[PDB]
């Protein structure tokens, strides 16, 4: 029917780089 | 200072909890913040463009996640007219059983919502057809978003942190928008139209697998480069064509057939990359219009301060002196934030009006709901962006303006007869208001008394004569394209109007929202909506014009754009502020928009049913608004649940009953004001430091009744939280029980 | 604290001293008119910010005028 | 200054000139 | 399979982002360090 | 594949794209054995010239095998 579980962990692990990125601009922004 | 908020030493030392409210309340007043500079000002609001655009796309990114992992649309390709979309799934550790039960639909394994968007007519139409083409697109859009939230990021750090040239440089961005975030985003997607999503329409499938492979039209950039651009438009697709098949299915890539494509009920497709092609065209031959590095091209600023046309001496260009208006635009953030938010307020309606009577998509136009959430969805948007637009010419007049650097220009000329501008729209929005109430109240009057014959009903001529003379023949003009003897039906020299038989075809039949047929109901909502837009105007505009200084309180402008009062003196000055207007706009914009869905919603829902005389002989008086639309459609929705049990519109009856009480709690803070509350919680502050064990603990920072200014903030957003959140309800609970 | 100004305007009828709930306001030798006085504003750091002043003021708009800015426990009135 | 407003009452009539146009065409006087 | 992951996200979400970031926020705006 | 002129014009295209990008950004062009024209040339060393035309061979065999392998050529 729908995607894979394969296919969700991968959209978590990569859902984990804007994750690290908006850390690192929010943390910008403040600065 | 040396404590939360950061940006404000002044607020920093506050001793009460005020400090917590109006640091979150002017976080993103970057102005405001204390050491702020230009440079700084400009830089930290490009890193927060990146970081907006970031949320929008995971947001996209996530539309495409839930409807791939747990939507149904798979199973909605082969049937979308019979099929509920589904937007995600449900888990609730609140639901019993029987909430469980009810919203198990759409046949799904468990409780889901049902999707009102449109995304499956949407990404159906422009070629998606399994799960993982929605699962990539959701990955890219979060790799998308990781490579601008890096760039926000990137463009705070010093080697690439942009001058404050770079950000003064008109032109160049001007050419760079028209010409590539326009142009060139316009014609790669008449290229994905021409390569993706005619041949998905056409049965056949392209994908990144193929696509190198494949040539969408079988003469490919032969016919291009020779000028032999005719070939392109030959073997369109027939009347008989099925979407997503071969049957019926044409070679044609560039087609100007005009009307909408039979079974679908949409605009063709090869018409719509057709449109992004000319378009692509006119937009990059329009970027090259103004000066850059490269010597030829316009100067705006000589545009605006040039004095002589072919020699004759003139104010400007129009003869309208224009001088410094370049400077006024370029230098001013909330002069340029207003004036976009007026652009996109304007075609964010636009939007709205063309997608109910031009749909795009294929089977959209017969999802009743969705027509409905997404009419209602964009003008309720384009209203809020009309009343920022306002809000920020004002306060782009109060913190910004200076009348040395515009002497003499058009904006002072303006400013010189304000009372002029606003005592006539005083006069248009009376002159509307008492007459079309009073014939409102007219027919309410006499439908009562048993004599409807007696009702001022008024034909719409004029709007009548537009429709015939875009070849409506139901009226019987027999004006410009509804005269088939006309020079604008034939086009005499040329004959060239290919467009024509499709599109009379499409507004001739009855069974679509293209030029819908009005009458005496239509003429009296539009005279309220003229009203409405300029009374909603008239507050904007005055609350604009005096935000520097009126004869009230001629140093407005010193104490800003957002203060409470100038105190009980000189008869007493409740709202007088600029942000005031703002307040008591947003009042008559939610009212207007209210006018314009109530409309909406409701004269389509005659054409649903086939029962168009309903909203024909019913909306000419107030109770028949009142009872028709307002009472007898709501009972579905309030039924969602009842002492029997409950229903898949149990959700929207809840909603419903909430945003009634949203709206009804802001009441308080708009009513109430605050040494009421002051009083009051003095004494509970009191009681707490004379309660035993209830001593050992205290509050850090003092509790104090909210500001003036916070008090509207708050009774606002409530008010237009319950406002939105009830018409929702409303709109999609009784939709969606009349048509599934 | 708010901070309270007087502008040149004054006429010195010492009306803005009396309404004056939290004594801000004291009157100071001045020639600039006919009364030979000005008001002044020392003790900004008591003024809650309430205007009675600004009422009480007869000269077409105002010789004296409160801006209202940072907040103390003094300039919210707060007995706490 | 322009007492007779012969810039302003140009355009003016050209307004009220497309008008009275639109109304030929309304009432069937131009087919 | 991946069903189960609402379980653990929705909690998440519900009640171990609000408690950690209203934890944050309250001993931020009442701290004087910065 | 066949021999075509379409090969011959896309073998002398990535020759021109492969001798722009030397007169664009190579560290050294002027070598010692120089061009005769050297205005034609854009200002060359006779081992740069041959430089630039062999990596428009690797640039357009790649490509020809590239666009015959899709169906292109
Ligand atoms: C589109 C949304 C958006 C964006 C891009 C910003 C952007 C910004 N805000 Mg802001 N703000 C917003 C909405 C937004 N705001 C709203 C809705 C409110 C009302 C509650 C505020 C209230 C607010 C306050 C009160 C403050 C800011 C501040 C800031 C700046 C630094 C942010 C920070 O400290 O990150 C910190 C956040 C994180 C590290 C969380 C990231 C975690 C994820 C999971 C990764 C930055 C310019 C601050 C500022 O300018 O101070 C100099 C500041 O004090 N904002
Ligand atoms: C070709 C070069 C290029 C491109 C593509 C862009 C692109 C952009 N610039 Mg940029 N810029 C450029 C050159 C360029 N710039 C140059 C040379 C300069 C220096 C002078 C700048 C300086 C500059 C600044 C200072 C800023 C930008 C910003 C932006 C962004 C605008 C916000 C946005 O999302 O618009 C997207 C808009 C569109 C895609 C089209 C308009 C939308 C229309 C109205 C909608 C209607 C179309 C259609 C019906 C929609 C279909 C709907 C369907 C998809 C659902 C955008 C990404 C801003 C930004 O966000 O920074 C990150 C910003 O602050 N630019
Ligand atoms: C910016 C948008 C865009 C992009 C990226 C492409 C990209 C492409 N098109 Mg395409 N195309 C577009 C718009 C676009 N097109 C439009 C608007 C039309 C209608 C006029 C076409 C009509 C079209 C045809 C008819 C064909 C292509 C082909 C191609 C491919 C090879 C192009 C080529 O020979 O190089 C040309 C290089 C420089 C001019 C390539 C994937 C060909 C293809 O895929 O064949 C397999 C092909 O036959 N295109
Ligand atoms: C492109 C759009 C855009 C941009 C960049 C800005 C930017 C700005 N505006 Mg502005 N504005 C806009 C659109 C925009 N606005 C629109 C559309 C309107 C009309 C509604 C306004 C009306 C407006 C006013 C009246 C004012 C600003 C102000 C400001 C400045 C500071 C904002 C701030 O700190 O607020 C802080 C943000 C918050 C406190 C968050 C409030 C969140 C609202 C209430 C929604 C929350 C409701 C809730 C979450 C709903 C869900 C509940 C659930 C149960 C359903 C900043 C320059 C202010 C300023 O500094 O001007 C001098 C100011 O006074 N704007
Ligand atoms: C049959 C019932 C009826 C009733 C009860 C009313 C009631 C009203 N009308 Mg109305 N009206 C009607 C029919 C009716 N009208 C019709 C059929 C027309 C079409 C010609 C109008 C056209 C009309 C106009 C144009 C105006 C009103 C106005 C008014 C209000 C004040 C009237 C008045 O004498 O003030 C006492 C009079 C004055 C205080 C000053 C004199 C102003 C008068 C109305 C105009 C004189 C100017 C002159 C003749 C040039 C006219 C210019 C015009 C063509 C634009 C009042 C609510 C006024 C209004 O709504 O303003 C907000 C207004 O300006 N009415
Ligand atoms: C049903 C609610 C309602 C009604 C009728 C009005 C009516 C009006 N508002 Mg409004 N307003 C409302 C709610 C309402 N408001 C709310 C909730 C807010 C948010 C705070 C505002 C905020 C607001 C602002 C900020 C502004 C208005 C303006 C206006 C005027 C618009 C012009 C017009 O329509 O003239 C026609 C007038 C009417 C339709 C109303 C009165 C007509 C009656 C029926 C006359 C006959 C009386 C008759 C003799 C019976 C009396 C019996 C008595 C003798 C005992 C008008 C007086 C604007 C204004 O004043 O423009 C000059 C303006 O600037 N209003
Ligand atoms: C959005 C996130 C969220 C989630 C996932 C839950 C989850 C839950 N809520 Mg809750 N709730 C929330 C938000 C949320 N709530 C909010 C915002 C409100 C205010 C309106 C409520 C008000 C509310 C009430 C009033 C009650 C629940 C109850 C429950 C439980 C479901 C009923 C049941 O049969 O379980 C039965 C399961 C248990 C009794 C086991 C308890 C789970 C252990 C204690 C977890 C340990 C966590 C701890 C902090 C460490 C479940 C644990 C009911 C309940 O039983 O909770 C005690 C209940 O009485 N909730
Ligand atoms: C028009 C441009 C063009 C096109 C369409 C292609 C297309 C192709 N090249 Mg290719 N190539 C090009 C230019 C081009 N090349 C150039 C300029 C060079 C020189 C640097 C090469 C050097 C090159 C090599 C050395 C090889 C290819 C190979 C391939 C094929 C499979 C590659 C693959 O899927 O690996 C997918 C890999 C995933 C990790 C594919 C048909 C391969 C091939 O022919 O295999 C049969 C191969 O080994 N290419
Ligand atoms: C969810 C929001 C969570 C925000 C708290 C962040 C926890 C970071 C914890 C962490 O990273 O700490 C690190 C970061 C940097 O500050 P430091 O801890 O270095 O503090 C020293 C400073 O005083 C600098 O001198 O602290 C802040 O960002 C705190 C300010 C947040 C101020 C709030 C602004 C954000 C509000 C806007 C977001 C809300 C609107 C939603 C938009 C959709
Ligand atoms: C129909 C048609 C047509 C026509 C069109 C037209 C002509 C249109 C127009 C339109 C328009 C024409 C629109 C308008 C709009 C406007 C608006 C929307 C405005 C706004 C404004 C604002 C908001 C302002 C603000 C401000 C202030 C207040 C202060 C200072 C600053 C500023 C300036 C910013 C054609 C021919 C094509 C064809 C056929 C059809
Ligand atoms: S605002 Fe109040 S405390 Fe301050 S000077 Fe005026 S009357 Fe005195
Ligand atoms: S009331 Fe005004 S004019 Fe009179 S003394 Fe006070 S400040 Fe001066």
């Amino acid at each position: 029917s729908s995607i894979s579980d394969t296919q969700v962990y991968i959209a978590l692990v990569v859902a984990l780089i804007p994750g690290l990125l908006a850390w690192r601009l929010a943390t910008e922004l403040y600065k | 200072a040396t404590k939360f908020p950061k940006f404000s030493q002044d607020l920093a030392q506050d001793p009460t909890t005020r400090r917590i409210w109006y640091a979150m309340a002017m976080g993103n007043d970057f102005e405001s913040h204390d050491g702020m500079t230009e440079e700084n000002l400009y830089q930290k609001i490009f890193a927060t463009h990146f970081g907006h655009l970031a949320i929008i796309f995971l947001w996209a990114s996530s539309l495409l996640f839930h409807v791939a992992w747990q939507g149904n649309f798979e199973q909605w390709i082969k049937d979308p007219l019979h099929v509920r979309p589904i937007a995600h799934a449900i888990w609730d550790p609140h639901f019993g059983k029987p909430a469980i039960e009810a919203f198990t639909q759409a046949g799904a394994n468990g409780p889901v919502n049902i999707a009102y968007s449109g995304v499956y007519h949407w990404w159906y139409t422009i070629g998606m057809r399994t799960n993982t083409e929605l699962y990539t697109g959701s990955v890219f859009l979060l790799l998308f978003a990781s490579l601008f939230l890096f760039a926000g990021w990137l463009h705070l750090q010093p080697k690439f942190r942009p001058s404050l040239a770079w950000f003064k440089s008109a032109e160049s961005r001007l050419n760079h928008h028209l010409a590539g975030l326009f142009g060139v985003s316009s014609l790669a997607w008449a290229g994905h139209l021409i390569h993706v999503a005619i041949p998905e329409s056409r049965g056949q499938h392209v994908g990144w697998d193929n696509f190198l492979s494949t040539a969408p039209h079988p003469a490919g950039l032969q016919p291009f480069f020779t000028g032999n651009w005719g070939v392109y438009a030959q073997n369109p697709d027939t009347a008989g064509h099925i979407f997503s098949t071969s049957q019926g299915a044409g070679t044609a890539i560039l087609t100007f057939l005009g009307g909408f494509h039979p079974q679908t009920e949409s605009l063709w497709l090869t018409d719509m990359a057709h449109h992004h092609l000319a378009i692509a065209v006119l937009f990059i031959v329009a970027g090259h219009m103004y000066r850059t590095n490269f010597g030829i091209g316009h100067s705006i600023k000589e545009m605006m301060n040039a004095k002589t046309f072919f020699g004759k001496p003139v104010e400007g260009p129009f003869n309208m002196p224009h001088q410094g208006i370049y400077d006024t635009y370029n230098n001013s953030l909330h002069f340029q934030l207003g004036w976009h938010l007026a652009c996109l307020g304007v075609v964010t309606s636009w939007v709205a009006q063309h997608m109910y009577s031009l749909p795009s998509y294929a089977f959209i136009a017969k999802d009743y709901t969705t027509q409905a959430a997404l009419y209602t969805h964009h003008q309720y948007i384009a209203i809020f962006l009309m009343v920022g637009a306002f809000a920020h010419g004002a306060i782009f007049l109060v913190r910004d303006y200076d009348p040395e650097q515009n002497k003499g220009n058009v904006l002072e000329r303006v400013l010189q007869h304000k009372e002029a501008i606003i005592s006539h729209l005083s006069w248009v929005s009376l002159f509307l208001g008492f007459h079309t109430l009073g014939l409102y109240v007219h027919n309410d009057v006499v439908v009562a008394f048993g004599t409807p014959e007696k009702q001022i009903l008024i034909e719409p001529v004029f709007a009548q004569f537009i429709q015939a003379a875009h070849g409506k023949v139901l009226y019987g003009l027999d004006t410009l394209l509804s005269n088939p003897d006309s020079v604008a039906y034939t086009a005499y020299p040329n004959y060239a109007n290919v467009w024509l038989p499709g599109w009379l075809d499409a507004i001739n039949s009855g069974t679509n929202s293209l030029f819908l047929t009005i009458g005496p109901g239509d003429f009296l909502v539009h005279h309220a909506i003229a009203l409405g837009l300029h009374t909603t105007t008239l507050i904007l505009v005055k609350g604009a014009l005096d935000a520097r200084g009126s004869k009230l309180m001629p140093d407005k402008k010193d104490f800003g754009y957002a203060f409470p009062c100038d105190g009980p003196g000189r008869g007493g000055t409740c709202d007088i502020s600029a942000w005031d207007s703002f307040y008591l706009s947003l009042f008559w914009a939610l009212n207007t928009v209210g006018w314009v869905t109530f409309y909406w919603h409701w004269k389509h829902l005659g054409i649903w049913q086939g029962n168009v005389a309903q909203f024909n002989e019913n909306s000419t008086y107030l109770m028949g608004w009142f009872r028709d639309y307002l009472w007898a459609n709501s009972a579905q929705l309030i039924n969602g649940y009842n002492p029997y049990g409950v229903n898949n519109l149990s959700v929207w009856a809840w909603m419903f009953l909430f945003g009634h009480l949203v709206w009804a709690t802001g009441f308080m803070f708009l009513i109430s004001w605050r040494g009421y509350w002051q009083e009051l919680i003095e004494t509970l502050v009191w009681a707490h430091e004379r309660t035993p064990i209830a001593n050992l603990v205290r509050w850090k920072d003092k509790p104090v009744a909210l500001s003036i200014v916070q008090a509207r903030v708050v009774g606002l957003a409530h008010f237009t939280v319950g406002y939105v959140l009830t018409y929702a309800a409303f709109l999609i609970a009784s939709t969606a029980g009349k048509f599934g | 604290s708010h901070t309270v100004k007087i502008y040149d305007t004054c006429i010195g009828c010492t009306q803005c001293v009396r309404a004056c709930p939290t004594d801000v306001l004291e009157m100071v030798p001045w020639d600039g008119c006919k009364a030979a006085q000005v008001a002044s504003s020392p003790r900004t750091e008591d003024c809650v910010g309430c205007k009675r002043c600004e009422t009480a003021c007869p000269t077409d708009f105002l010789s004296i005028r409160v801006y209202l800015g940072a907040e103390t426990t003094r300039s919210m009135g707060l007995a706490y | 200054a322009k007492p007779p407003y012969t810039f302003r009452t140009g355009w003016a009539l050209l307004l009220l000139a497309v008008n009275f146009l639109v109304a030929a065409y309304y009432f069937h006087i131009i087919q | 399979d991946a069903s189960f992951l609402s379980s653990i996200f929705v909690p998440v979400i519900g009640w171990v982002v609000p408690i950690a970031t209203f934890s944050f926020l309250f001993l931020y705006i009442e701290r004087e360090d910065v | 594949l066949e021999w075509s002129p379409t090969v011959g014009i896309i073998m002398v295209i990535a020759n021109v794209i492969a001798i722009t990008f030397g007169r664009q950004t190579i560290k050294y062009p002027s070598a010692e054995p120089a061009l005769p024209s050297a205005k034609f040339f854009g200002g060359f060393g006779a081992p740069a010239l041959l430089a630039t035309t062999a990596f428009g061979h690797i640039l357009g065999v790649g490509l020809v095998l590239g666009l015959h392998n899709l169906g292109r050529i």
